[PDB]
């Protein structure tokens, strides 16, 4: 319900303060735009520890999270190590055609990227498509004139 | 962590995947830099010797 | 009573959602894809007093000041500060320990 | 080919210098500091 | 000419960055094989020959 | 006077941290203006799939739609290109590069940049040089983005550039409603009306799983794409009142328009934004950032610049070389004359290596590489190599 | 400080899930203080504005 500047104002800044006390720390930065999440980055100087970064970070966000808005405590806030650099894509394609984009990404998300992700050393698998779901489209036009 | 191994096991595991897939539907991997990872190397030792 | 006053403090100042126009999934032929957003919310004091209530006995809508003044003043009123008698405002500085 | 000259032209040349020209003045060197040495004593 | 050859790569193995670890891989390479280069020629070489 | 000469050698030629390696792919970034749908970056997608399966050296080229790095919206694509083993390709990756840009600056109706992989697995997504134009007196968001616009117009002229961009969002034109309650309340009708009906006009509605197929899967609710194009379809919609009438919201609604940042950069603290750039040939990278720094100092007051990834450690090595070599001098002079126990000989070792730098120098002057970190690796080596040939004779 | 701080923090977690609901929603704060105040910055109106 926020866009980039209301979630930039809300959340953001009162994140960023706390994080920049960490240690081994070269630089923070953090993104917003209207998809409606913000995105902080921490590097760390290199040779850090990872495992030791990470949970220094979670450390120092879980000490400012009782200050974050109700709103944004709700959702969760996700702690995440990644390189943020494509190490391969894997895909399922349709050569015969029988299977639209929507079954293919069913198939992915249920399926496959829930077995990927298990695999050793795969920080993250960002899906590229989305669940089946039963989507409602209204038309407006009707729903005044039936008086709904 | 490892590139080369990391994919090794992603590959392993979309082989074990490719029992159940349903017909219609195929595997892919249009895009990997695992594999050039060793053609460096090889590339090394050639000046090596 | 207070339960209609809070309710229509919650009603006139409601903060509607941002959204787009021409999101996914879109027509075929959609060129121009801008962001819209509304305001919903009182500005200053004189909406805040201009609020409509709807009074039972009359029948007919009054205004928030007719039930209670607004103004606008501190949040908490628990604490104050002398400097040399004359009223001011401090803020206390502490240091971490070590 | 860029990697590999990167780190390969420079101490061809650094080599191919200092042999060449260390043959003939390092024992010119020697000589002077131990010059500046009784210049000492 | 064993041991400079062994120390003198040691001081750029401490830097700082990214450019730091490329100076420890290398070093680690080139200061062992020379140590080990100095072992063989005490140890080996004499009897060998 | 060697020793000079190789001394004015050493500070004199420019210095990069990493040479540019061809490793099989290549990366092209679409940045469509704001107002752009996924169907005009669809379109440029498709020239750009059109204008490479020409080519013989592309084995596969995939294209992620709506996603991309430093941002995320319908304006917005990335696309990996592979290229056949190098045995058997008849051209290298810089040149498809070049090829391509070329093209798409030509005609796509949008910004196109194709970069080669980075020159270091994770210290940046592609090869160039990063900067982060950051406000650092609260100048305001519009007064730094003006000073980016002056940074472009003069890297756009300079001739040690190949090209620099903003690697981020761009800007956008925004609608505002604003509800005139007076009339509202003269017609009858019910704020909380126009506040629902406008928060359940244009965007989903998530209210509950279902069992489809063994899994809970979710439900979701919004209006026909059909009324979602334009504002003329917002504005005819229309709410009941005690009237018996209904009225449209244009009646009790004013369309307002702004132009405002579409994305909100932060860097170390400080509202920033994010620029990218390519060091043109004949210009090391080194040279790049001297001159982009030069063009930085020409900026309105309280702007300032902080170089990041690749650039950072790219100054930071070059921030240390005379600290490495004085203390790899010392290093060696002490433990020779711990072990000969004597003056004469650490300084006559001394004495030689700068022929061997001098010979460093010469070669790479010669052969037109720059200096870079393979270099001193070199340099240290030679160092080494000098003291055990001064050691021999001595 | 800092160990202290995060020890009583890791109890807190510990002993969290056992705490009320509405406890919860507001939020717990922890933080390492000295309890004695090095000044006090204030804002005065000599001009009484």
């Amino acid at each position: 319900g926020a866009t980039a500047k209301t979630i930039n104002d809300s959340v953001v800044t009162l994140i960023e303060r706390e994080l920049s006390g960490v240690k081994n720390l070269l630089y923070y930065s953090a993104t917003t735009d209207t998809s409606g999440t913000a995105e902080i980055t921490a590097t760390f100087k290199p040779g850090t520890d990872v495992e030791m970064a990470q949970v220094d970070v979670q450390n120092k966000i879980k000490a400012v999270e009782a200050r974050l808005p109700q709103v944004v405590r709700q959702q969760g806030l996700q702690v995440e190590a990644s390189s943020s650099g494509f190490l391969m894509l894997v895909g399922i394609n349709s050569p015969n055609n029988q299977y639209s984009e929507v079954d293919l990404s069913d198939y992915l998300v249920r399926n496959v990227v829930e077995e990927l992700k298990r695999v050793e050393g795969v920080g993250k698998v960002q899906s590229f498509g989305a669940e089946k779901a039963m989507r409602i489209w209204v038309d407006p036009n009707k729903l005044v004139s039936y008086g709904l | 962590a490892n590139a080369v191994k990391t994919a090794e096991g992603v590959r392993a595991k979309i082989e074990e995947l490719k029992l159940n897939l349903p017909e219609g539907m195929e595997f892919s991997i249009p895009y990997d830099t695992a594999p050039f990872v060793k053609i460096s190397i090889e590339k090394v030792i050639h000046t090596l010797l | 009573s207070i339960s209609d006053v809070n309710n229509a403090i919650r009603e006139n100042n409601v903060e509607i959602a941002p959204g787009r126009l021409g999101d996914l999934p879109a027509e075929k032929g959609q060129l121009i894809t801008i962001p819209l957003s509304a305001q919903g919310q009182l500005s200053s004091l004189e909406q805040f007093k201009n609020i409509s209530l709807k009074s039972k006995t009359n029948g007919s809508v009054i205004k928030l000041s007719d039930v209670a003044n607004v103004e606008i003043g501190s949040q908490a009123y628990n604490f104050a500060i002398l400097e040399n008698g004359k009223p001011a405002t401090a803020a206390a500085i502490q240091l971490s320990p070590g | 080919s860029e990697t590999q000259h990167a780190l390969g032209t420079g101490v061809f040349g650094g080599m191919i210098s200092a042999t060449i020209l260390a043959i003939f003045f390092v024992p010119v060197f020697f000589i002077f500091i131990l010059g500046a040495v009784e210049k000492l004593f | 000419i064993t041991l400079v050859l062994a120390a003198v790569f040691l001081p750029m193995a401490f830097a700082s960055g990214s450019v730091g670890v490329i100076y420890k891989q290398f070093t680690l390479t080139m200061s062992v094989s020379i140590l080990f280069s100095a072992l063989l020629a005490l140890i080996l070489t004499p009897a060998l020959c | 006077v060697i020793t000079g000469i190789t001394f004015a050698g050493m500070k004199y030629w420019p210095t990069a941290f990493m040479p540019e390696e061809d490793q099989g792919w290549f990366m092209t970034s679409f940045q469509l203006p704001s107002d752009a749908t996924a169907e005009r970056t669809r379109n440029v997608v498709n020239q750009f799939e059109n204008n490479l399966k020409d080519n013989p050296d592309v084995k596969s080229n995939t294209a992620i739609l709506g996603w991309g790095f430093s941002g995320a919206g319908q304006n917005v694509a990335v696309a990996f290109t592979t290229l056949k083993d190098f045995k058997e390709r008849t051209s290298s990756a810089s040149k498809m590069t070049s090829d391509v840009n070329s093209s798409m600056a030509n005609s796509t109706e949008g910004e196109t940049m194709a970069v080669l992989p980075p020159a270091i697995d994770e210290l940046g997504t592609f090869s160039g040089f990063s900067l982060r134009l950051q406000d650092r007196a609260n100048l305001g968001m519009p007064a730094l983005l003006a000073a980016q616009d002056e940074l472009m117009a003069m890297a756009a002229k300079n001739k040690k550039f190949y090209m620099v961009w903003n690697e981020g969002l761009p800007q956008g034109d925004n609608i505002s409603l604003k509800i005139d309650r007076e009339k509202l309340s003269a017609l009858g009708v019910k704020f909380s009306d126009v506040s629902d009906i406008i928060s359940t006009s244009m965007g989903s509605m998530y209210i509950n799983d279902f069992p489809n197929q063994g899994r809970m899967q979710q439900v979701i609710v919004q209006v026909e794409a059909k009324s979602r194009m334009q504002l003329k379809d917002i504005l005819n919609l229309k709410v009941m009142g005690s009237s018996g009438q209904l009225v449209s919201l244009s009646e009790v609604v004013t369309p307002q328009w702004n132009k405002a940042p579409q994305q909100y950069n932060r860097y170390n603290g400080r509202p920033s934004l994010s620029i990218a750039g390519i060091p043109n040939f004949d210009t090391s990278s080194g040279e790049a950032m001297r001159e982009m720094e030069q063009l930085i100092a020409k900026l309105p007051k309280g702007i300032g610049y902080e170089w990041t990834g690749i650039s950072l450690q790219e100054k930071q090595s070059e921030s240390q070389m005379a600290f490495l070599l004085g203390l790899s001098m010392l290093v060696v002079f002490l433990v020779l004359a711990a072990l000969y126990e004597s003056w004469a000989i650490p300084l006559s070792v001394m004495l030689v290596v700068p022929l061997g730098i001098f010979g460093a120098i010469i070669a790479i002057m010669s052969r037109g590489l720059m200096n870079d970190v393979f270099f001193k690796i070199g340099l240290i080596t030679i160092i080494g190599l000098s003291a055990k040939n001064a050691i021999l004779i001595v």
